[PDB]
């Protein structure tokens, strides 16, 4: 069933943009990069993309399927009804550079902010010994490929542009837990993961955890144990 | 404007994109809610038909008796204030803290904020709020006192359990009767939820950094781990527990036979 | 344009590039990192094995020695006898500086790295996390890098001090003094916008070519620069023929296209070999694929250009769901196509490229220049055919040995060189050549789909004179009309421009390709001749060298035949008996006997 699909595509730059409809051959089978590279192929060579590699092991292809940020290599186009249309527009959180490539800078600036993991300044390389009952929970932030959707649907820095300096963002958030969780590390973090990137301006509304392609339990497994351990140190009245 | 409509984001005009049925979750939740607290509060102020002096049942939202004016036969642990002034509730030991156990959980803090105060009432559709603080401000940052009203929720299931537990009497010895079967899932089911809670999987072993080096805690860390993988699902079944319990003793009390098993 | 000055341009973060900037750093140097996407996004986060390092944690009879002819032997006795003693003998090294970083694989009972077993290997000696362990190191040497930067901050006064990275960013020259390198050309694929990087010392470790073929499982970026680039500055490629490919992998949903597909299935219902599975299984994998396309040839070749593998008339549905979990799930979450009720689409793909720049075994390459090279974009290791897992430890391993020798040669230089404007000029000016009328156009789009035809019907895993050489002759005339390409639009990221800016890269691995395969009359691992069946002749103290004679932008390449260095010192070991190096090796040892 190879039918021709309604497709909107948003097309712009910085300055303003708009919604094009397109007309794309759609096969059995094809996610939604597919019909964005016929779309070049046939239609508009110079869209705007990112893309890398076409198996979800990356994060370039982060866009708004249908209003719900998704990877694009992985929506399955048969998702949707063959009479209805798709529209894709970027993320809209981060500033736009072109038609679906969007300035995520942002997240790499606050990349370099979270204390790095450090070891004991005596251990050598070949002696590290840790179990896998203790690097169990650590190895599952482990899998975060850099999509940065959880950063995108984040009400906090979503829908408020003044909370960009103050929050972080539910994925450097899950890296200070995971360095927290890291059975060698040895900076405490506590105190500032809420007193400099802000993590009591999540409410736990997930809504994280429901975009991430890694199915990583961001909320549960990161956020919430994170707030009481801020909790212990600030906020518990046993002194 | 605000958020999305920043002048550097992509010029998108719309509050959101999503085409499907996004508004049905809050509302679900604000109707559940808004049931059980209104059946919860007349319940718990109507003042009568909360004790079988039979086959001693008596319903969770009459948990401690500690009042002279309980039906004879009622207080488990002593009465010790007078009679209430018509407003205060004949549980106000317990159903305060009940009521802050609930309302600073990280389930229901997520369920209000979604639907209530319409910070993200979806995932991606537009917050109608201009300025926003999240759980910094003073209001909102006494949420973090969850784990000792998981302390007092602890103690108020203990009481609930010794009351199901002595609910086991019929006139003449031992009994049973489907009022018990229903007090023992409602008990039952209020520890399940108890212990799905998130301040208990950090303070039994979430806190811990090395695993290895306690193995008994390691245990109940992931028994509790995987308890709480479900927390959501428990909040509601407990609250449709609490509901089906205390209707079924109302009925029992006034008027409709108890379905005994044990001779009275 | 814009300019930067600095000590070392890395053109690539990967595995190779990210472990090459981090020693160059250590050493003392200004490093520049140049990515043509975003950080930390390379194609180092599709691998799924391990990193294969002698390190003893599982069984404590392995060794050095042992992983040393273990390479040897999967390379046919065709690699670098220097480059395979040497990560042998410090994989285990890299491997354990790299949880120093905050890596965290998979734990023994003991606490140590767990290793896993695979098929080339003797003992077990896969380090692994999963089946992510490209991730985590590429992971890890990024946040080391944010680390070393951070350190930067703290102690020089800013994060970019010493290490600067440039993501989203193309190189498309090299500017030259008079044979040494002196800078490097690219553009912004945001802006559009020239760059020039004045660095005397420049590292390659881009990666592969794949994106030449049509079937493939190769990331956007696999181009073939790098390659192109070393070779049309002043440098030679070795062993470009040996291309690994596999003779499965789906063809046709094109959201699973480069996919391989392991022999594990095909321990079960397979494709069709005269008998057991319309078993002959496992018969080996170059046959595989001369069934394979002997029936697609002349033969019931399904749309997609493959075969079928069906798996349903077989173990009816649960035995496959848990014998083959994550294909299941991968392929019925992408593709909606559930293994227990349909049959699969598979085909030759390609996935390794064994030849490239023709480095020096103990410091990176290059002839003239202080050009460096390490990754996939080098040769010499892995000779005819590569190992599991030695594609991931020798990216760490080389990617120091690349950064350190970088920062000798740096420290090592009397005065530096500096670029020309009559050079630059040249480059801007072919970097815009796609910006004109070009009257009777072409498209970026309709070469690179012809480029990619070609190359996987003519030049893939069969190969044969009368149909290599039929390749030959069209890239001829495919190079005649890139002659005539032409870009719609402006610069602000126009992929179709990108996309014409790499055809020239193209153009020139494939002609290298092409041009190595039929010179290379005998079959040995990843090339495979038709009229030539018999293995392993003496063309193993050759290696059949490719550089430019001259011209301009796609240049012709010239081919050459040089023979290897003597191939052991004692690295004739006993482990090597002569029974297994007399099959291999001319009569030519005349020591090895004991
Ligand atoms: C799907 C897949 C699975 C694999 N699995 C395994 C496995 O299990 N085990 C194993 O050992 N090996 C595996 N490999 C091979 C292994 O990953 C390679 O040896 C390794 O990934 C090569 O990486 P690299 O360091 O050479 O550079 P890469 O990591 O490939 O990246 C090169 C970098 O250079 C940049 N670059 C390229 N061109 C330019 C330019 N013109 N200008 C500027 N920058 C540029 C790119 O943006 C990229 O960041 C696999 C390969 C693939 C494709
Ligand atoms: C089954 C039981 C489950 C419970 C179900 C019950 C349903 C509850 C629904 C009602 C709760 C909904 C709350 C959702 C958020 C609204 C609260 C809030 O946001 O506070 C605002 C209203 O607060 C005020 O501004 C006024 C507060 C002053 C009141 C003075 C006395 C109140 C102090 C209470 C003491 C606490 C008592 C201790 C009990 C635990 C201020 O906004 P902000 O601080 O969050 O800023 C963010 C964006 N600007
Ligand atoms: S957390 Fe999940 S969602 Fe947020 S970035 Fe990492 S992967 Fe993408
Ligand atoms: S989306 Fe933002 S608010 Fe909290 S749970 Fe996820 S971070
Ligand atoms: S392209 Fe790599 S994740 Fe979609
Ligand atoms: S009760 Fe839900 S978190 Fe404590």
């Amino acid at each position: 069933a190879t039918y021709d699909a309604k497709l909107r595509v948003w097309r712009g730059d910085d300055t303003g943009g708009e919604l094009h409809d397109y007309t794309v051959e759609v096969n059995d089978g094809e996610v939604v990069l597919d019909i964005i590279h016929r779309l070049q192929a046939t239609q508009t060579p110079d869209l705007a993309v990112r893309w890398n590699c076409k198996a979800g092991k990356c994060g370039s292809c982060s866009a708004e399927i249908n209003g719900r940020p998704r990877l694009m290599c992985m929506t399955r186009m048969s998702t949707f009804g063959e009479d209805e249309v798709v529209t894709v527009t970027p993320l809209r959180t981060f500033p736009v550079m072109r038609d679906l490539v969007t300035d995520v800078s942002f997240n790499y600036e606050k990349a370099r902010q979270i204390p790095s993991f450090t070891p004991p300044k005596d251990l050598q390389p070949g002696e590290y010994r840790m179990q896998q009952e203790d690097v169990n929970r650590s190895q599952e932030f482990r899998k975060c490929i850099e999509c940065f959707l959880c950063q995108n649907v984040c009400h906090v820095v979503r829908d408020h542009e003044e909370n960009k300096e103050n929050f972080a963002g539910p994925r450097f958030h899950m890296r200070i837990a995971e360095l927290d969780m890291h059975p060698l590390d040895t900076v405490d973090r506590k105190e500032m993961a809420q007193d400099e990137f802000g993590l009591g301006y999540c409410n736990i509304t997930k809504c994280c955890t429901e975009v991430c392609p890694e199915h990583i339990k961001i909320t549960d497994n990161a956020l919430i144990p994170m707030k009481e351990r801020v909790a212990d140190r600030k906020y518990d009245p046993i002194v | 404007a605000t958020g999305v409509f920043s002048p550097r984001r992509a010029q998108i005009p719309e509050r959101t994109l999503r085409t499907d049925r996004w508004w049905q979750a809050p509302l679900l939740t604000n109707l559940g809610l808004a049931a059980f607290v209104i059946y919860a509060t007349i319940r718990a102020f109507w003042g009568s038909a909360y004790w079988v002096a039979d086959y001693h049942y008596l319903t969770p939202f009459y948990s401690p008796c500690v009042s002279t004016a309980c039906a004879p036969g009622s207080s488990h642990f002593g009465q010790w204030v007078g009679d209430l002034p018509w407003f205060i509730p004949m549980a106000f030991i317990s159903l305060p803290f009940l009521l802050a156990f609930r309302l600073t959980c990280y389930y229901y803090r997520k369920a209000y904020y979604r639907s209530v105060w319409q910070s993200p009432t979806a995932c991606a559709v537009a917050e109608p709020h201009a300025k926003y603080t999240g759980e910094t401000r003073f209001p909102l940052i006494l949420q973090n006192i969850h784990r000792y009203f998981f302390y007092a929720a602890v103690l108020i299931s203990l009481v609930n359990t010794y009351d199901a537990i002595t609910a086991f009497h019929s006139p003449s010895g031992f009994g049973f009767g489907l009022g018990n079967v229903i007090l023992t899932g409602n008990v039952i089911l209020l520890w399940v939820y108890t212990l799905s809670c998130h301040s208990c999987r950090h303070v039994t072993g979430g806190r811990l950094k090395h695993f290895s080096k306690h193995p008994v805690r390691y245990w109940i860390w992931t028994q509790v781990s995987k308890l709480n993988t479900r927390h959501m699902l428990f909040a509601w079944i407990t609250l449709g527990t609490l509901v089906l319990t205390d209707f079924y003793i109302m009925l029992v009390a006034s008027g409709t036979i108890s379905d005994l098993r044990f001779i009275g | 344009l814009e300019r930067h000055s600095y000590d070392v341009v890395v053109i690539g973060a990967g595995g190779a590039g990210l472990r090459a900037v981090i020693e160059a750093r250590e050493r003392g140097l200004r490093v520049a990192v140049v990515t043509k996407s975003l950080f930390g996004k390379a194609h180092t986060v599709m691998a799924e094995g391990g990193c294969a390092a002698a390190m003893r944690n599982v069984n404590t009879k392995d060794s050095w020695q042992v992983h040393f002819g273990d390479t040897m032997r999967g390379g046919k006795f065709l690699n670098n006898w220097r480059m395979a003693e040497l990560h042998a003998q410090e994989a285990p090294d890299r491997v354990w500086e790299l949880e120093t970083y905050g890596a965290l694989f998979d734990r023994t009972k003991d606490g140590k790295i767990s290793q896993r077993n695979f098929g080339g290997h003797t003992y077990p000696r896969l380090a692994h996390v999963g089946d992510r362990t490209g991730l985590e190191i590429i992971r890890t040497l990024q946040q080391k890098i944010v680390s070393l930067q951070q350190e930067d901050k703290r102690e020089l006064g800013d994060y970019e001090a010493r290490i600067r990275v440039f993501h989203e960013t193309s190189i498309t020259e090299l500017i030259l003094d008079d044979g040494k390198i002196a800078g490097a050309f690219g553009y912004y694929r945001e802006t559009g916008n020239f760059v020039l990087f004045e660095a005397p010392a420049v590292v390659l470790a881009t990666g592969g070519i794949g994106k030449s073929f049509k079937v493939s499982s190769n990331s956007w970026e696999y181009t073939g620069d790098g390659h192109a680039l070393a070779l049309r500055a002043g440098s030679a490629l070795i062993n470009m023929e040996f291309i690994q490919f596999h003779p499965t992998g789906m063809v046709w949903p094109l959201s699973v296209k480069g996919i391989l597909v392991t022999e594990g299935v095909r321990g079960d219902g397979g494709v069709l070999k005269n008998s057991e599975g319309k078993t002959p299984d496992l018969l080996p994998r170059d046959e595989v694929a001369r069934a394979i396309n002997a029936e697609v040839k002349a033969g019931r070749g399904s749309p997609h250009g493959g075969v079928y593998l069906d798996i349903a008339s077989r173990m009816p549905a649960e035995e496959i769901k848990r014998r083959l979990p994550s294909m299941y799930h991968q392929f019925i979450e992408l593709a909606e196509v559930d293994i227990t009720k349909d049959a699969m689409e598979v085909g030759p793909t390609c996935h390794y490229v064994m030849g490239g720049i023709e480095v020096d075994p103990d410091t990176a390459a290059g002839a003239t220049p202080g050009l460096f090279a390490a990754g996939e974009c080098s040769g010499g290791m892995h000779g005819s055919n590569r190992l599991g897992g030695n594609s991931l430890s020798d990216l760490l391993v080389f990617g120091r040995r690349a950064g350190l020798g970088a920062a000798d040669y740096v420290r090592a230089l009397p005065d530096r060189p500096k670029v020309s404007e009559a050079a630059v000029e040249d480059a801007t000016r072919l970097v815009l050549a796609p910006f004109e009328p070009k009257a009777e156009p072409e498209n970026p789009y309709t070469l690179h789909a012809e480029l990619q035809q070609s190359m996987n019907d003519l030049v893939g895993i069969i190969r044969k004179e009368a149909e290599i050489q039929e390749a030959l002759d069209r890239l001829q005339e495919l190079k005649r009309r890139y002659a005539n390409v032409t870009v719609e639009g402006g610069r602000v990221f126009n992929p179709g421009w990108h996309l014409a800016i790499d055809m020239r890269n193209m153009l020139l691995v494939s002609e290298c390709v092409a041009k190595a395969a039929l010179q290379r009359t005998e079959s040995r691992g990843g090339h495979t001749r038709d009229d030539y069946p018999e293995m392993d002749a003496n063309w193993r103290n050759t290696l059949l060298v490719c550089r430019v004679s001259g011209g301009d932008p796609v240049v012709p390449d010239v081919t050459v035949t040089p023979e290897q260095q003597v191939p052991m010192r004692p690295d004739l070991l006993g482990c090597f008996e002569l029974s297994e190096l007399e099959k291999y090796y001319t009569p030519e040892e005349l020591a090895e006997h004991p």
